[PDB]
């Protein structure tokens, strides 16, 4: 990322509208500026049957306040679902090549 | 003498060591197998990760609770300001994947 | 411990002998002077004592 | 630290003679075979293995006993190294940032000096240093016709930059007595301050009374009462006016942090200050923020609840803020006091505005000393210089004859009388050379790995025999030309001269110990002195702390730490090393152009004032006398250089003070400015014109450089007209002459300039190009120059360039004032 | 606290003042007060606990018919009524 | 750790930033310009492997990364100085020779 971008959360509800997100919503990536988890609880109401988008998936929307600069936006490069983070153990007995 | 005169004046005197080596992260995706709903993986958990060169195993300490499911991202799709245009970049349905 | 006292004209190895005499496994004479904290292998005065430990 | 324990197997004589043995196998062993215990050659090598062996464990003693001199020799304060070289000198910095400020000027200290009173206390609770403000720059106008510099408003504007405002918070106890605070903070300012920059004014924040409503109710079981009221006050007093938080070196390792994070900014003597509060802004109203009073009340043992919260009787200085229930705005210029002058009697008071509650209906009063009692008093932190104390010396430099340890067979224990004696002393003689210099060469290790104060001798020599022995009779008519050779091999300057390779040899140990800090020696020299060369290196070496520490510090009548490093890096110059090197005629010299500038003055003296008291006094043990001028009216409107061209000198009182030395026409007409005062026709004001523009004497040159045209005429530098530095070609001019276009005179060259002026002899030389080789000391001197400074270069003469000496030198002893030496010095630039 | 989201904040302050003020509620794991008083500043220093507050600058309680109190106003309970706080 | 020198801020800044291949700083025969410089002038040349754009041989870096360092030195710095990092003017040389393989 380059920028911290203004962004809006919402959530395909089966009254075919978009339900607010944004209260649910742990952001660790700092509004999409920098690698990290993201974690959000999916409501009750969320249907994979309206027919504003293609039906069979629950759907989310994220609205951007436009910027003027196209190179702002970041690069992404792969969403791992399911995702956790790891750190290594016992890194005093590794051989530094592994660092490197 | 004069190697070991400069040792005595930055680790005796000024009290100054050299740095050790700092643990690395990773990001890991949880995949459940087909009989369970729902699974916790507690804060803690190990992970396996072979041998470095010389045979010493490496592993990984999990950072926060993850509460696993069976569902996986499957589409992504926007459109821009210019009128609009509007693109798929991925999606399981069609065949259409990340660059 | 044993201790000797130095007369004239004695040298280290001689010392050490004197000294390593009643020890059980004796004495060599580097071992000697770096008990006794010498400056050099002739760094004794006549009439000085010296120690010497197992 | 003793390599004995890992090498005390191959130290042993037995060790030592295998190695021997097998050499002389391995040269001669079809003409030497007989290798036992009686073969006379045997027993000369298994002496010589002794003394090897002797020589290799002296080696091995402990690192610290080695390094350390004779007793008679230690420097008092010091250790294994000097103690400037340890960490808090090392490792921590100059004032540099805003930052660096607030942390050196936070740690000042009641007890610091000899003190009038035995208070011990710290006199600013917070200081912010900013740069001046764009509205109160300062700002001076140079006329375009009249050709001159006036402080009043074609005239065109110019600006100098770098000017500090100095906004200070006091302590309760500083805003009781300022005496004492104003003459410390005058002194750390003037040894603080920094290349181009200076503090241009001083402001003191005014308290204003914040008397705080307040009530507490307690729990049922208290049992004391008095501490309850001391924790109510600490914990409310620091949350309005929060002091900084110090910690010892070893508090500091205990919370985790290492040397190199512990000895960061300046070098604090009552404990570091790691992390600051926010830095606020003084130009403009701040804010008091106590919504987290509430939490902190609450974990009060023996506090039950809080019930109230507000602010009670308070003057238009204090405002609530906007929709914040528990924040308040205090007016600029203004800070918030907790409870008056006295807030522990105004607690124990009947009209306190702190309520304490216990059972409901019980009201707690406790009395002022209770309280006193009860609060305690932070101990005085003082960080001393870290040492490496001295070692034990021992008498490795001690050597013993090893012609001594033969039997009394061999004839070497009695006087020589023979030829066979004689040579047989004569052939171990070269042995025992070799030996002996091997223990003076350890015996020199001190020396050899000095930092400061090296000597003359880069290897260790001398005469193995003592007096009155059998050794020294022998080589009795020998040992002058011998002793002579030994100095000889070691001694870098002889009575020969130069030794080339002893030369070489120490500049490679000084390029080794100058690796320790990060830097290297210099290029070795081409048309320079060898041993001026050698001064600056070892110069370089021996005030590297002090140097760095001061990389940007500034004094007057003190050589710059700028000038030492230029010099230095070009090798140039030595004597600027020692200090009080006020008659070694250096080769170059550094002025900064600021210096060369009065303060600006207050608006209501530009206008004629007459005095109301006039004196004059002679001062003692000298011809110089003092102009004493009193006005009334005028506390804190007069600064010290306030500006023809007389500077205010003393603010004591309402008398300000001028001085006969700063300018000689005051020394002649002292008796008419004494007549004007007796009949009251005596005005001064601020000089309406300060300083004017340049104009250069018209001097013409030889005629043998005369080789131009009828209207080609060629001008020369003389002691009376200075060249021009900033000269271009195809300018025009106007005949005294100046340049008729002015531009030069609107370029600003006061703000961060700083000139260097050169003597010329040293590019005097036939095969050395001057420009090519100017360009090339430039570009070495580039990579260590501050980045936000100029440089000026002026060539002299060596004939004018005495005189500039001799000027500059009498300007700063003075104490650089403004003055003929001051306007003289203008001139010459 | 800066660089966290106002609506999530918000959240997040709601379920941890519920868990402490409606101790029933959550399994009933923690001994709180038997829903007697809610006095204003201790309420106030639990507020500014979270480590996603940063300073609260205004706070109000207000009983279901009764006007809304002043600042530093603690709000009783009859003999048999149990407070419930409400967004 | 503070920044006096052309050669501090070089030294500094490559330790801190991994993104930095060279910084440069101007010649000497700016040092001795009468009217001063106001700000500090410094050019930085990015490891390829860290570019924010496509060509390798021409390195830019996103003026958010720029920005960043000039926010980091200055924290270290003398508060009357202002150094400005920016992206390098590559200058083509046409370089051509005769040869004998």
């Amino acid at each position: 990322g380059f920028k911290a971008l203004n962004l809006s959360w919402f959530y395909l509800n089966q009254s075919n509208t978009w339900g607010s997100l944004d209260q649910l919503v742990d952001d660790q990536t700092h509004n999409l500026f920098d690698q990290g988890t993201w974690r959000t609880l999916l409501p009750q109401d969320a249907s994979n049957q309206a027919t504003l988008m293609p039906t069979g998936r629950y759907w989310l929307k994220a609205e951007i306040t436009h910027q003027a600069e196209s190179q702002d936006y970041p690069k992404i490069k792969g969403i791992l679902y399911n995702a956790a983070t790891a750190t290594l153990i016992n890194a005093e007995l590794v051989e530094t090549d592994h660092f490197i | 003498f004069p190697a070991r005169h400069r040792d005595l004046y930055y680790r005796e005197l000024l009290g100054l060591s050299p740095r050790k080596a700092q643990a690395d992260s990773v990001a890991l995706g949880i995949t459940l197998n087909t009989d369970n709903a729902e699974y916790l993986i507690p804060k803690g958990t190990l992970f396996d990760a072979g041998q470095d060169s010389v045979g010493n195993p490496l592993q990984y300490t999990s950072e926060t609770d993850l509460l696993a499911n069976q569902g996986e991202l499957t589409d992504l799709r926007w459109y821009r300001k210019d009128s609009w245009q509007s693109t798929i970049p991925l999606s399981l349905s069609d065949n259409i994947a990340l660059p | 411990v044993t201790t000797v006292s130095v007369t004239d004209m004695l040298t280290l190895p001689l010392i050490a002998l004197g000294a390593g005499a009643s020890l059980a496994s004796g004495i060599d004479y580097l071992s000697l002077a770096w008990q006794n904290d010498l400056d050099n292998l002739d760094d004794f005065t006549p009439g000085q004592t010296l120690q010497a430990q197992e | 630290d003793a390599l004995f324990p890992i090498v005390k197997d191959d130290i042993a004589f037995e060790t030592l003679l295998t190695q021997a043995k097998t050499v002389i196998e391995q040269q001669s062993g079809q003409l030497w075979s007989n290798t036992e215990e009686n073969d006379p050659g045997i027993t000369l090598l298994e002496a010589c293995c002794y003394g090897a062996s002797d020589l290799a464990y002296r080696h091995s003693l402990p690192l610290r006993d080695l390094l350390t001199p004779e007793k008679q020799e230690q420097t008092l304060g010091d250790g294994i190294f000097p103690q400037e070289f340890g960490p808090q000198q090392m490792l921590t910095c100059g004032p540099i940032t805003a930052e660096d400020y607030r942390r050196a000027l936070l740690d000042l200290h009641s007890s610091d000096t000899d003190n009038e009173t035995s208070e011990d206390y710290f006199f600013f609770n917070d200081v912010r240093l900013i740069c001046e403000p764009e509205s109160e720059r300062y700002k001076y106008w140079y006329n375009k016709e009249s050709r001159e510099y006036s402080f009043i408003q074609e005239q065109l504007q110019l600006t100098l930059r770098g000017n500090y405002w100095l906004y200070l918070l006091p302590n309760r106890e500083t805003e009781d007595d300022k005496t004492l605070t104003q003459k410390r903070l005058n002194d750390f300012l003037k040894d603080n301050r920094n290349l181009g920059e200076s503090v241009s004014k001083i402001i003191w924040l005014q308290p204003v009374d914040f008397l705080l409503q307040l009530d507490i109710e307690l729990d049922d079981d208290v049992s004391d009462l008095a501490d309850i009221f001391a924790q109510v006050y600490m914990t409310t007093e620091q949350m309005v006016l929060t002091s900084p938080l110090r910690y010892s070196t070893q508090a500091m390792i205990e919370q985790g942090y290492s040397n190199e994070e512990i000895f960061e900014g300046p070098y604090l003597h009552h404990g570091w200050i790691p992390e600051l509060s926010a830095a606020k802004d003084y130009t403009k109203p701040t804010e008091l923020k106590l919504s987290h009073l509430a939490n902190r009340l609450l974990a009060i043992p023996g506090v039950q609840n809080i019930t109230r919260l507000a602010l009670g009787k308070h003057d238009e200085n204090i405002s609530p803020l906007a929709d914040d229930s528990w924040s308040w705005t205090i007016a600029q210029g203004y800070y918030p006091r907790l409870w008056g002058n006295d807030p522990l009697d105004l607690i124990s008071s009947s009209a306190s505005p702190l309520t304490i509650t216990a059972k409901g209906g019980v009201k707690i009063t406790v009395s002022k000393q209770d309280i006193e009692n009860k609060i305690i008093a932070e101990p005085l932190i003082e960080t001393q210089p870290e040492l490496l104390n001295w070692g034990k010396h021992r008498k490795v430099l001690d050597y013993y004859p090893v012609s001594n340890k033969l039997p009394a067979c061999y004839g070497l224990q009695t006087y020589a009388e023979t030829q066979q004696q004689v040579h047989l002393h004569q052939f171990m003689l070269p042995f025992e050379q070799m030996l002996a210099n091997g223990c003076a060469e350890l015996a020199l290790l001190p020396k050899l790995l000095a930092f400061k104060q090296r000597g003359n001798t880069v290897y260790g020599t001398q005469w193995p025999f003592k007096a009155n022995t059998v050794g020294q009779q022998v080589h009795q008519e020998i040992m002058p030309d011998l002793i002579k050779q030994l100095n000889n091999d070691s001694q870098i300057n002889s009575d020969d001269g130069i030794h080339s390779q002893n030369y070489t040899k120490e500049l490679s140990i000084l390029n080794y110990l100058l690796e320790y800090f990060g830097t290297h020696r210099a290029a070795r020299p081409l048309t320079l002195d060898s041993l001026d060369f050698l001064s600056t290196q070892r110069g370089y070496l021996a005030q590297q702390p002090e140097l760095t520490y001061q990389r940007n510090n500034i004094r007057i009548d003190k050589v710059s730490a700028l000038q030492k490093r230029i010099a230095a890096r070009l090798g140039l110059g030595g004597k600027c090393f020692e200090e009080t090197s006020k008659l070694d005629e250096l080769p170059f010299y550094l002025i900064e152009h600021r210096q060369l500038l009065p303060v600006k003055p207050d608006t209501k003296f530009d206008k004629e004032q007459k005095p109301d008291k006039l004196k004059i006094k002679s001062v003692p043990n000298s011809k110089n006398q003092q102009l004493i001028i009193t006005q009334n009216g005028t506390t804190g409107q007069l600064l010290y250089g306030q500006v023809r061209g007389q500077m205010i000198t003393d603010i004591t009182g309402e008398s300000f003070i001028l001085d006969t030395r700063n300018s000689t026409a005051l020394a002649r007409s002292l008796i008419d400015v004494q007549n004007a005062y007796n009949d009251g026709n005596l005005y001064w004001c601020n000089s309406p014109v300060w300083m004017e523009d340049m104009d250069y004497q018209l001097v013409y040159a030889s005629e043998i450089y005369q080789t131009g045209t009828e209207n080609e005429r060629w001008i020369t530098s003389s002691p009376q007209s200075p060249f021009p530095a900033m000269i271009e070609e195809n300018d025009e001019i106007t005949l005294r002459w100046y340049f008729s276009s002015e531009k030069y005179a609107l370029a600003d060259r006061f703000s961060f300039v700083v000139s260097m002026v050169i003597n010329s002899q040293l590019v005097k030389n036939d095969d050395v190009d001057p420009y090519k080789l100017e360009s090339w000391a430039k570009t070495e001197i580039l990579a260590e120059f501050p980045a936000h400074l100029s440089m000026i270069i002026h060539w002299l003469s060596p004939e004018d360039f005495k005189d500039f000496v001799s000027t500059y030198q009498r300007w700063q002893n003075n104490g650089a004032p403004l003055g003929d030496e001051a306007y003289h010095v203008l001139e010459t630039l | 606290v800066t660089g966290i989201n106002p609506d999530y904040g918000r959240h997040q302050l709601q379920q941890e003042l519920s868990r402490k003020y409606m101790p029933w509620a959550e399994d009933s794991a923690i001994g709180v007060t038997t829903g007697n008083r809610i006095d204003y500043y201790p309420l106030l220093a639990t507020i500014q606990q979270s480590p996603l507050v940063e300073r609260v600058t205004n706070l109000t309680l207000k009983k279901s018919s009764q006007t809304a109190g002043a600042v530093g106003d603690s709000v009783e309970a009859a003999d048999n009524e149990v407070l419930i706080l409400v967004w | 750790n503070r920044v006096l020198s052309w050669d501090n801020i070089v030294t500094l800044l490559k330790e801190q930033f991994v993104s930095l291949f060279d910084v440069k700083y101007p010649s000497a025969s700016e040092l001795t310009k009468i009217p001063a410089q106001k700000e500090q002038q410094l050019i930085a040349i990015p490891d390829s492997r860290y570019k924010d754009n496509d060509d390798a041989l021409r390195p830019i870096l996103n003026p958010a990364r720029l920005a960043e360092m000039v926010d980091w030195i200055s924290q270290l710095s003398s508060p009357w100085t202002t150094l400005k990092i920016n992206n390098p003017t590559y200058v083509d040389v046409l370089i051509s020779y005769q040869l004998v393989f």
